[PDB]
């Protein structure tokens, strides 16, 4: 039974995903105060993601989740360069966390759909993904709306449980 | 190709022609004394470092994320509503969500209240109901003991000094209106405070003319002096009819596969009598929800909230 845990800044569409794994409506998607849990059933495996509030005041809480965590998805604005950095950061100080530290981590590069939409390609090396050697890791272009791109990350994910 | 943006202008009016940004993302920052109106419908919006503008975006199917910005006024409608890091916003808002403020102060919010021939089929075109707009709504992150992030634009504004409408060449080729009366998004009360504790709840099912008639309807209402808090458009499955209506149901069973229903919520002393009087009149032989009585109307609206609430819920 698997651990994962959905972070990234909010606005990234981690809900949207959520409810996407979980195949269901996504019209209705509020940001998150808190966090939400869903359990999804892929590939053979029992999935329980957990889905937390990704604004800059809540970040602090990200820690208390850290517990047990079996897979890190971290999703990305792909469509908003405006921030690359922010997230740039949020990242690399999770990599550096020692309660995750061997954790196979799954980048989205979200929002593919869209027109200002860096591709994975820049993404990846404009925060020198290349450069971990920590763990396991793998950038995934999707996107949340159309769900397309989606299956091909939680292939990489089970490969990888 | 990014004639999507609108990026470092001083002094300027501009904006966006129906048809010109058919649903893709677009991107405002930099911008100053600046009046922006983008009368399509978008993907997403955001908005950076922007000073004493004015902006209008027509529907976003995805978010608006205004950052770092001061002395904006807007009317804008959307399936998110985010403010980060800003001061002096005055927002003419229709949000599917909860608008959700972020380290900010003096955000005030108004009912969105614009009107143009295109703009339904935007709405359309965006994803975004109408009658699903909860404008009052917000969350404030970052609240402050002893005072308040955020506050309610006065009833009797007038959308014109907020936003005024465009008189370049340009821009008034796409005819506007700012009147209450022919606003896209029927004008809710929220949260204002409320003088009567009475409601009533009125539910028509989906149909040609049923949006004509959650209108004509408002109207009536309006003009016998009640208020209209809240609109709802969501599925009605035959459990949830039996929640809501009881045992008044089984007449409206066969109605709810049809397509969403739509909700009112009434606001004032008599509001149920009179919401009955004019059904009765101006709506003979068409089927239609209304609460029997004050005392039994409160639980209709929250019964309706409650099972709409977990259906748009997670
Ligand atoms: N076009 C497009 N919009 C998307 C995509 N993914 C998410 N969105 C939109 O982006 C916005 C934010 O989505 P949301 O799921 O709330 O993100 P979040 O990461 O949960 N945010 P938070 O941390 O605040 O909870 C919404 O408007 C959603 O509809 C995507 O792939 N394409
Ligand atoms: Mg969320």
């Amino acid at each position: 039974e698997v651990r994962i845990l959905l972070l990234g800044l909010d606005n990234a569409g981690k809900t949207t995903l959520l409810k996407q794994l979980a195949s269901e409506d996504i019209s209705h998607i509020t940001p998150t105060q808190g966090f939400n849990i869903k359990s999804v059933q892929s590939q053979g495996f029992k999935l329980n993601v957990w889905d937390i509030g990704g604004l800059r005041k809540i970040r602090p809480y990200w820690r208390s989740y850290f517990e047990n965590t079996d897979i890190l998805i971290y999703v990305i604005d792909s469509a908003d360069r405006k921030r690359f950095e922010e997230t740039g950061q949020e990242l690399t100080e999770l990599l550096e966390e020692e309660k995750l530290s061997c954790v196979p981590v799954l980048i989205f590069a979200n929002k593919q759909d869209l027109l200002t939409a860096a591709p994975a390609s820049e993404i990846a090396e404009g925060l020198n993904l290349h450069t971990i050697r920590d763990r396991v890791w793998q950038i995934q272009s999707c996107s949340a709306l159309t769900g397309e791109g989606v299956q091909d990350g939680m292939n990489w994910v089970c490969k990888n449980v | 190709p990014k004639d999507y943006m609108f990026s470092g202008l001083k002094d300027e009016t501009v904006g966006r022609l129906p048809g010109t940004v058919a649903g893709q993302q677009f991107l405002i920052q930099d911008c100053e004394n600046c009046n922006i109106y983008i009368f399509d419908h978008s993907a997403t919006v955001t908005i950076d470092d922007c000073t004493n503008c004015i902006i209008f975006l027509g529907p976003v199917k995805g978010s608006v994320f205004f950052r770092n910005c001061r002395d904006c006024k807007c009317t804008l409608a959307c399936q998110q509503f985010r403010v980060r890091d800003c001061r002096k916003l005055e927002v003419f808002l229709c949000c599917a969500t909860q608008p959700i403020i972020e380290s900010s102060s003096n955000i005030k919010f108004g009912c969105f209240q614009w009107y143009y021939p295109e703009l339904a089929f935007q709405f359309k075109d965006a994803g975004l109901s109408i009658f699903n707009n909860t404008w009052s709504n917000i969350h404030d992150f970052t609240p402050v003991s002893g005072e308040l992030n955020w506050s309610l634009l006065p009833e009797d504004a007038v959308v014109q000094d907020y936003v005024p409408i465009p008189t370049t060449e340009e821009l008034k080729a796409v005819r506007v209106s700012t009147e209450a009366n022919r606003s896209i998004v029927p004008i809710s009360r929220g949260q204002r405070q409320k003088s009567s504790d009475e409601s009533c709840l009125v539910v028509l099912f989906a149909g040609d003319y049923t949006i004509a008639n959650a209108r004509k309807l408002i109207d009536e209402m309006v003009g016998k002096g009640f208020f209209l808090v809240q609109t709802k458009e969501v599925s009605m499955k035959a459990e949830d009819a039996q929640r809501v209506f009881r045992e008044k149901a089984p007449d409206f069973l066969p109605l709810l596969n049809k397509g969403p229903v739509i909700a009112l919520e009434f606001n004032g002393d008599g509001a149920v009598e009179v919401c009955q009087l004019i059904v009765n009149e101006i709506f003979n032989g068409t089927k239609m929800f209304v609460s029997e009585s004050k005392e039994t109307a409160s639980g209709d609206v929250d019964s309706f909230y409650n099972f709409a609430d977990i259906q748009m819920g997670i």
